[PDB]
């Protein structure tokens, strides 16, 4: 869920 | 830019006061206090709005605390949810000083984002019901590394900082390679005290077309 | 003491  | 978020943040992803931060919202769900916005939602302001795509930067504090509101984005909240006051404020500088812009019926605001507009909260996560209740945690920390990321690597950026807090934020900021406009807070408990008239939508736009860039369209989209 |  994280974008990075 | 090119620039990700993941060419910026990959390192910043592994220092202790991040997993701290992520292990202690984890842990508090798995326990049963509900958690605003969802895991899923908690970073979308990045997932909409890649760093070399920061148009605009609107910063706010903590994330929306009822049933089905917060989604990510400062600001906005899902479609189906009555509007806050504080968008509510900001609908209506905007039909004061846009062309053409008429009251939405709606207070979702990815279509701001997905044109580079970056809604960040300086908190991305609150339990139900109790504002600043993860304020005590790291991510102001976090997002003081993202802003001063984004005034490290890219140029010409608008800031715009309505109150005491978001103001404070940005202090660090170069007002000469970037451009930053201040106001008070858009809440009834403070807009009349000068977020009214301050014209911000429009002087972003302005800065824009004379960076020879395409203005936001401030009418927001349902999906 | 503005959150939102």
């Amino acid at each position: 869920d994280i974008p990075f | 830019n090119e620039l990700t978020w993941h060419d910026v943040l990959a390192e910043e992803k592994q220092q202790p006061y991040f997993l701290n931060t992520l292990q202690t919202v984890a842990s508090e769900r798995q326990s049963g206090v509900t958690i605003y916005p969802p895991q899923k939602d908690v970073f979308n302001a990045f997932r909409f709005t890649e760093l070399g795509d920061v148009k605009v930067v609107i910063l706010g504090q903590d994330p929306y605390h009822g049933p089905g509101q917060a989604h990510g984005l400062a600001f906005s909240v899902r479609p189906g949810i009555a509007i806050p006051p504080s968008l509510l404020n900001m609908y209506k500088e905007l039909e004061n000083t846009i062309p053409g812009f008429t009251r939405p019926n709606h207070g979702y605001l990815e279509s701001w984002a997905r044109q580079g507009v970056l809604l960040l909260n300086t908190v991305l996560t609150v339990r139900a019901g109790q504002a600043h209740s993860h304020a005590s945690l790291g991510w102001e920390t976090f997002t003081d590394k993202v802003i001063s990321l984004i005034n490290q690597h890219r140029e010409g950026v608008v800031f715009l900082l309505w109150g005491s807090h978001a103001q404070k934020k940005g202090a660090i900021i170069d007002k000469q390679r970037h451009h930053v406009l201040k106001a008070p807070h858009p809440s009834p408990l403070s807009a009349h005290r000068g977020f009214f008239g301050c014209n911000h939508f429009v002087l972003a736009n302005q800065w824009l077309e004379q960076r020879g860039e395409t203005p936001i369209d401030w009418m927001p989209v349902l999906p």
